[PDB]
């Protein structure tokens, strides 16, 4: 990927 | 890893962009706080705490770590080669995209803003 996103 | 959970969503929701469960409500994406808006976000607030109970597992990083897994048929599966914490992370993944796929989506509950809202 390299930039996000979700959830946690 | 977050790129596998995309695709997990992909294989389970096709009739929608991934990008629609990535700000959502008060835990889906970003959001981690605060009273979960709906059925959906009750899905992502699962997901997160199941995120923060991998992270104990000793240089186990959730959006990182590689797992191994299937989605065929209709079916998603986390396969047996997995080690206790790609088997934690594919599991958390895995029973959020189930949960995702039963629960209703609404519109208005999407980007809604966090610092008023989710306190
Ligand atoms: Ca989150």
């Amino acid at each position: 990927k390299g930039a996000i996103i979700g959830l946690m | 890893n977050l790129y596998q959970f995309k695709n997990m969503i992909q294989c389970t929701v096709p009739s929608r962009s991934w990008a629609d469960f990535a700000d959502y409500g008060c835990y889906c994406g970003k959001g981690g706080s605060g009273t979960p808006v709906d059925d959906l976000d009750r899905c992502c607030q699962t997901h997160d705490n199941c995120y923060n109970e991998a992270e104990n597992i000793s240089g186990c990083r959730p959006y990182f770590k590689t797992y191994s897994y299937e989605c065929t048929q209709g079916t998603l599966t986390c396969k047996g080669d997995n080690n206790a914490c790609a088997a934690s992370v594919c599991d958390c993944d895995r029973l959020a995209a189930i949960c995702f796929a039963g629960a209703p989506y609404n519109d208005a509950n999407y980007n809604i803003d966090l610092k008023a809202r989710c306190n």
